[PDB]
Order: C-alpha cells, then structure tokens, then sequence
C-alpha cells in the first residue's frame, strides 16, 4: 500500500541466482506485475538449503506454539515434582495442540496423526533430572509445505 | 420422412456487401421479421355465370425487412444508412438471411435454410424511448425496402 | 475467534426518548436483473447484467408505557406532501456496551403505526408498532 | 467486441439557447422520446417485368421530439414556449441530447451517446388531470417541432 | 432549487361572473380536465433541399373544459347554462382555475398556481346512466368552450 | 460400496476470507419443453421436444463474525451496469478430507444481501444470507 | 385371496447402471370431456363427451454414491432439439423376486435434474433427483 | 491507409517462390489490386513447412491464450500443494476455455469437443513432486485453419 514503484526492475532470469545459491543465503524480492500492482515474491530464509527450515512460515508457526506452550506452562513452576503435576501439564499441553490442530494448522485427519506428547520416569526423564527439579517433556508436530512451481502442458486435439 | 419440426431461436444475418460480411457484431440481431410475398388480384364477373367470378392475377408486393439489437455506439452499417438518408445517396446491396441447426456425422454448426435477399437498401431508423424509472435496454431497429427474396436451392 | 454473536443487545437511535425495542426487521438491500440473447450465440440461456436497486421498508415494535406517545406526534407530522425526516442509525453492541456492526439509514419518516388489541383474559403486554420508509441504507462492520 | 448493451435510464437533455443551458433545473426530465427518421417512397410498374416492382425515394420525415417533467412553477423555457404561442413570436433554438455512462481509468461520468437537434421551435403543452380521489403528481408535457437530428460524430 | 414535485389532488374552481363567486357548492368538483393547447401547422417542399422540409405555422386550438360533480338538485349555475341552451341566450363568463398547497412562515392555505380561463359559454351537459342493480352515484357532467387561457404571473 | 454419502461436510471457494458456511441450495439445471401436433396423426396426445435451458439462483448462509464485511464490499462493487464477477466452486469431501462431488458455478454476482433480526430474548446467534445469480453450471462426480 | 399388496419391493429398468431407487411417482392416465346441450332438451343440465388424452410426468429419486454420475450425463446428451430417448420400464414383484405389475413408458427423456442441499447439523443422506417427460404409458396387472 | 504505392511490382509467378519454398522461410507480398488499392497477401510465417505453426493467427492465439491462462493461475503461488488447489486451478483454466469457445474461437459444437484440461495425482503428477512444490496441468485445444486456393471449372451448357 501507499507505494508508486519499486527502484530497481527484477527479471526470471536474475531471481534465478536470487531464490536458489550454493550457499543458501536466499533474498526476497519486490516485484511489480502488470494489472496488480507491487507484490512481495519469495517466502524463503537465509538458510534455503535447510530440509526443515526454509520457509518463513514454518519457523515463524513454530516460534509462536513454543511461546504459547511457554506462558501456559509457567504456572505450574514451584510444584511438587511428582506424577500429579506431569499429568496437569501433559493435559494442558495437549489441548493447546488439540485447538492448533482444530484451527488447520496441522496436518492429519485425526488429532492423533498431528502431535504427540510424552513424559514419564525412565521414558523422558531419569530419576536424577527429578530429585534435582527438572522435568523433561517430549512433543512431535506435523506441518505442511508450499508449493511454488506450476508447470502447464499444451497440446493439439485430433478434430 | 420427418417426426419433428425445426426451431426458430437459432438464425443468422449476412451482409454481401462493401466489407460488412467480415464484422463480428454486424451479424448479432435480436430479431429478424418481413420475410413475406402477396399476390394481388383482380375480379371480373361473367354474365350467365352464376355460380362463381372469375380470380385474375395483377401483380406481387413484398414486406419491409425489420431487424432489432442493442445499440451500437460505433457501426459501418449506421453509417451506410446514414449516408443514405442525410446525403440522399443510396447503394443497394445484397444479403443472406440463414436458420442454422446442428449437423453430426463429430458434430458441427451448419446452414438449414437460406434465403437470398436483393437489393436491400434502408427505409427506416429508430431507438427506444429513454425512461428514468423503468429497468430497460437502449434497443435500436432498422427497416429495408427490397426487390425480392429466392431460397438458395 | 472462531464463535459468532448473539442478536439479544442492541441500540436504536431514532430521535425519541427511548432507545429501547423488542423487535427490529426489515435490513435488505436488492438489485435488479437484466437478461439478453443474440441469435447466433452458441448459448441457449440468456446474459444477465446489473440494473437498479431497491430498499425494503423497516418495522419496529416497543412496549407501551404511560407518558409516552411519540410515535403518533412523530406521524401526526405530516403535511400535505411534507414531513419531518431523520437520519435513523441502528447498532449491535459487544459485552463491554459497545457497537460492533451499525446500520445508517437516511432521510427516514413513518408510513404506517399500529396500536394494541385488547382481550380480557390476556396475560400479556400493550405493543404497539411502527413502519419507516427509507430512501438508502449502509452496513458498517468494524 | 462488445458482450453487453448499455442502459436506458440515464440521460440527460440540454438547451444551447437563450441562457438556459446553465439552468440546472432545466435538464432533469421523467421522460424523454421521439428520436426517429423515415423515408416516404412511391411505387412504379413496368411493363414486361411481372417479378418485382420499382420503389422511388420521395421525401424524408421526421418525429416530434416530447418531454415530460413534474410541474416546474417559474420556468424560463415555459416562458419562453408561451411568448412563441400567445404573441405568435418564434425564435428556434438548438438541443442537444445525451445518454451517459460511467467511465474510468478513478470513475467519472461521461456522454456515451449524443445527437444534436437543430431549429427546435415550441408544438404542444399540456398538463395532467386535476382528480380528487387519486394519488398522483402533477405532470407537465411539451411537444416540438424540429428540422433534423444528427450524430455528434 | 427543487427536490419534490407537487401534488395534483388539492385544487379549486372559480366563476367570476353574475353571483357565483360567493356561493360555497359552486367551487366543489369531483374532476376538472381540458386545459391544453395546440399549434397547428401545414408542410412546404423546397426543390433542391432533400435533407428536410419546412414546417410552417398556420393557427392554434385549444381543448373544452370538463367539470364533474354529484349532482346538485338546485344550482344557479345550471340554471345559467340551462337558459343558454334552451333560450339561445349566451352570456360569456371569466374563470380561475387555482392549485393549492400549504404555506408556513402558522400555516396556511395558499394557491400556488393560477389559470384565467376567458369568455366560457356552455358546450354539453350530461348526467349518469340509473341503473337498479348497481350501488353508484348520480354524477353529473358539464364541457364549456372558452377563448383562451393565461398564467396569473 | 452399498452404503451411501452425507451432507454435512462440505466447502466453498467464492473469493473470500472463510470457506465455511451454515447453508447451500439452489443447485438445479432444467430444459423447456415445446409439444407439437399435425391432424391425421392416430395419436391424440402431443409429442415432446427439448427447448432453451434454465438455471436457479444460489442462496449461502452464514453466521456473523467480528472484523468480516465481504458480502457488503462484494454487493456494494456494483456500477450502473458492472460489477466484479467471480468464479464459484463447490465442493463434497470424504473422511481423508478430500473432495468427491464438485459444482462449478461461472460468472457469479450477487443480488441479494439479507441481514439479521435483532429479539432481545433470542438465544440465537446473528445470520445474514446472500442470494447469487450466474449463468450456468456444471456437475463433475468423480 | 383376500389380501392386498404392499408397496415396498419394486425395480426400475431405464439404462443406467443401477436399478434401486427411493421414491417412484407420477403414474397416471387422464381424458379430457367435452359438454354440449341443445335448446328444447327436457334436460337442464349438459351432455358429456370424450376428449384427448393426457399424461403427467415422472419423477424418481435416489441416494448418490462415489463414482455415479449418470442422471447428468443423460441430461447432458441434449443438442438443439435432439437428445436420446430410452424405453423405460418398472416392475412391482413378489416374494419370490418375480414382476407383477409392469409400468412401461415410451420414449422418455429428463427435463430437471435437482442436486442436494448441505446442512452441517444435518445426519441425513445426500438426495439427487429427476423429473422425466415421455409420451405415453401403459399397464400391465398379470 | 496513407500508402500512395508499393515500390516494386510483384506478380503471380514471382510469389509462386516466395509463397512455398524448399526452406520453409515465406515472405509475405503487399500488392496492388485495381479498384481495391493496396493489400496484404500471405499470412504465413518463417516456418511454412510446419503441420502445426504455418500460419500467424494460430501462433498469435495460442500465445494469447497462454498468457492469459498465466495470469488468472498466478493468485495461486505459495498455495499449499493439495487438491483444493488443484481443484480450483483446473476450474479457473474450464471457465476461461468455456468463455473462449463461446466467442467462435475454438471448434466444435459443445465444449467438451474443444478442449480438455487434467490434473491429479498419478495422472499428470507424480509422488516425489508433490514433495517439492510442483504441479503439472495438462491443456489441449482444437482450433480451426483458413483456405488459400479455389478453383473454377467451366462447361457448355447443352440447349
């Protein structure tokens, strides 16, 4: 909004050197297209090489679940360290996923193929992270990734 | 031999003429009616005959060509026929009136019938009445005189 | 959020002493429809285009108490072909008593108000009810 | 190429004359028609020829022009029609009629159509029935008389 | 400038003539019509200009009032057209044909428009068909001629 | 299978922020027929031909959210014979969340807008409705 | 015997690959009359004479399965005036799986296809259904 | 329009070469007709021997239709790759080839005789691209070619 025109024009050919590189150090560039106006294109990070974090996207839906599990578990600091207060976070963390995955923000037809959350003596934690006040919780996640290529394939009908 | 007649919704207007044939909206019309021929006769009666007179033919008068559209901001034909009524400079022409079925043999659009109309040149023109409280479409009409019609057999 | 609102608590700006109603109706807003066919389109049904609109009338109920009788001074206004007319703006509010959608309704003035029936072992209230017409109508959400 | 035809009921009507064509009530009118040409012909026989006749163009003739508004109290161009008809004292004028759309590049008004009307002089006026048992506006009528119209090309 | 138009169903009939102007049933009417006018013209052909004819003018017409009311078993004002129509015995009168409306400044009744309508003389008189199956009233009719008539400006 | 399909899990795509709705009709395509006669025919009934085809309107409905006027923007794109056109498209979907049944709606506009009734001891939420006009449709099963 | 019939075992013959249907309707055979009355007949009131003949449509329903499209599919083998034209038969049976009462209609063709409706509360199945034009039908009762 | 003439003069037996040629390169001819004035004779492009690309009109539509196909599927990028994409991609592609037949420019008397247009898994695309950001739509349209040559064959009438 509010923008007349980018400085500098972008072409297909110099973004080819600018979305993909040996290093991974990926730019985004600002783009005009005729009818529509100044769009953004691209949506990758600095490290494009990465198979988990390349887009802007799953890092930023990850930052924001760990912040959130983060302020609802901060409660519970100061309890007793016993299988009660596992049992009152575990609930707590998976209805927080529960809503996530109700939203459309995790894959799966069933909550049950979107996260899962464990926590138990001798399955995350061993006694001596225990008696000294720690607590260990295991959470798995599952996303989806974009698409960015559309490729078309024209052809003559026998009449 | 036949079971079912054919449809009236599905025709087509062509100008054989200065180089209207070739442009797309001057073969769209809304309706097209006049396509018509009456036989006009005399009676004489015989004395001792009392039975019946006697028919005899004189001559033949056809109908005006009436055509109907939306309006067209800019149009050859408009100016053609407004050449012929302001400047009273008039250039008869030729056209062909088709009523079009589907044919399959896959399938195709195709003439059923055609009618060659000769030496057309206009006799009126006219647009609709502009009204501020009726929901309406500006509709304009046109009116030919002509020699004569044939079936092209 | 992913929960819709209630239609119980909302407000009605008339020009009167009350702000108060049991009932509010009569919200629409319609166009009209033009369809149109050339002979030779290899299409059988017709185009449809845009054409002019058109706004309904609004009706609103209210209890009747004593001291109170500014629907009828409200039509009792009229003149020969003249009326007052008021601007009539209607809003839905959220839980902390504020608007959350408003309708703006211009050039307002009552065309019809109907009084109460009467019935001896009724246990229910006196309303009475009123029709408005409108030239346009505007809807605000947010 | 065009897909759909423009709208009747926005159009407006101007007066290039005495003063009158910066006169805003001037130019709101209910109803506006009469925008039609024809050409009147004969008809001759030849002799031999028994398959079609000959038609000869004559003359060309034109329609009223009439508009209709709700009654105006203190009309200049009311003024001016009836110094034409009480004092028999013509003086013709020039018109010019629009139709409008909305065009943008943001959205204006603009003409879409326009014909100019050329030595319009007063025909007709009257005004609607006075009934005391019906809810109706009184509604003034001017018919006139002009030479011809053409396209503002 | 104008946004609302007026309203026809409030209007007035006065007879300045012999008496009647005070007489309270002589200005109550169920309808009033007639009140336009007409220029007549002939159509002259110039050689050598086919483009448009001349229109000229020849002289102007006017309509008969109508009045109607239910009928009033005495009337002085039917006594006077009687006496014109039985007795030969014409005596021309003036009127005024108002349309009213409220004015404030409370309020109050004012005309807002006025005809003069000179030298009226009886034309036709008629009263309603009696007929006992049919709940109706007994309407009578009156048409006069009149000269000319002129806003009271 | 032998077991048949529901109607309670579907989507619409129509250019807007939310694919979910409350209610979906109007889907129906019909023909017109012309009957036809000649006089010696040993059959007293007439016979039947296909005409000109005929499609319904489309009538959505959807409750009220905070911060959501699109059918108000959509309506109000209208000008004195245009208006923003759209492509439709409605879908069925099994378990896996996929779609089985698909109607594809060409060249929608809306007509109507229809906003909500407001009773002080409703205890049901706000719903406005939208009625769509469009040439023609199509059905692809499978 | 002396006992009747029931109406819940059928089957529908009419091309496609499925013969069950839910709702069978519309059979029925009608004669129009004809009055006349002469001017010294001892009689006051009028003569009745046979007409023409007039049949109604049928209408037909059924549940919708993945990977069955036929109702529009035959709808959709319209041209101009033209389109196929089938034999359709329906049969009532017995206990046995045999017919007893045979409907037979010449030369039908559709004329209105009509979709489902979506409710998200709903928990009922999803209802297609068609309306069939046809010249003439006939009985058959053992 | 404001041509008073060419410089040369081309007849029939000079364009016979400049028509059709061994090479396929054609050279379109602007000639004078009497009475008509000055036109352009040949439509055909430098590859005059190609069963499919002879003639402008055809290459001068198919880019059209690309282009335009280009920029009604463009809204679609960054899209998650499911089939509610592909679904509303391929019904985007029918309506825009339903429009185009429905102005004269596609053969046949109904739709389905014009074109056809398919997407799906293991039909146009394949497992491991869905895992990369590509989809595959595959478009044919049937179009129609114009008459060069007619000819004219005369005889006695018997009396």
């Amino acid at each position: 909004s509010s923008v007349i025109k980018p400085v500098l024009k972008i072409t297909n050919e110099q973004q080819n050197n600018l979305n993909v590189h040996p290093t991974g150090k990926s730019i985004n560039a600002i783009r005009a297209f005729t009818g529509k106006g100044t769009l953004i294109w691209g949506a990758r990070t600095l490290a494009g090489n990465d198979n988990e974090w390349r887009y802007v996207s799953v890092r930023r839906f990850f930052n924001m679940a760990e912040e959130s599990i983060k302020k609802g578990s901060e409660p519970f600091v100061f309890e007793p360290n016993d299988a009660n207060t596992w049992t009152k976070v575990k609930a707590m963390i998976e209805n927080f996923l529960t809503l996530q995955w109700r939203a459309g923000a995790l894959a799966g037809a069933k909550p049950e193929q979107a996260f899962y959350v464990k926590i138990g003596l001798n399955e995350t934690m061993t006694a001596l992270d225990i008696l000294e006040g720690r607590m260990i919780v295991e959470i798995g996640m599952a996303v989806v990734r974009p698409a960015e290529f559309i490729i078309l394939k024209f052809s003559h009908k026998m009449q | 031999i036949r079971t079912y007649p054919p449809v009236s919704f599905f025709f087509e207007v062509v100008f054989q003429g200065e180089n209207l044939d070739k442009d797309v909206v001057e073969t769209r019309f809304q309706s097209v009616t006049g396509l018509s021929v009456d036989m006009q006769t005399e009676t004489l009666k015989e004395g001792g005959e009392n039975r019946f007179e006697h028919i005899l033919p004189v001559r033949t008068k056809y109908d005006p060509l009436v055509l109907k559209r939306g309006l067209v901001n800019d149009s050859q034909m408009v100016k053609w026929c407004m050449d012929a009524i302001l400047n009273f400079d008039i250039r008869p022409m030729n056209l062909l009136v088709r009523l079009l079925h589907i044919e399959r043999s896959s399938s195709t659009i195709a003439p059923l019938m055609t009618w060659k109309v000769i030496n057309a040149w206009p006799k009126k023109w006219s647009v609709s009445e502009f009204n501020a409280e009726q929901n309406s479409i500006a509709v304009e009409s046109l009116e030919l005189n002509y020699s004569y019609f044939e079936t092209l057999k | 959020a992913e929960y819709p609102l209630p239609k119980f608590h909302f407000q009605v700006d008339w020009g009167g002493s009350r702000l108060g109603f049991t009932e509010v109706s009569g919200l629409d807003v319609e166009t009209e429809v033009i369809e149109y066919r050339e002979g030779n389109l290899p299409q059988y049904h017709k185009l449809k285009m845009p054409g002019m609109q058109k706004f309904s009338n609004i009706t609103m109920k209210r209890g009747t108490f004593q001291g109170d009788n500014d629907f009828y001074k409200w039509w009792n206004t009229v003149a020969l072909n003249t009326i007052e007319r008021r601007d009539l703006t209607i809003s839905l509010l959220n839980e902390k008593h504020e608007p959350v959608v408003v309708w703006k309704v211009n050039r307002a003035w009552p065309t019809k108000v109907q009084s109460t029936d009467l019935k001896g072992d009724g246990n229910e209230v006196a309303i009475e009810s009123i029709e408005v017409a409108h030239e346009g109508l505007t809807i605000q959400n947010g």
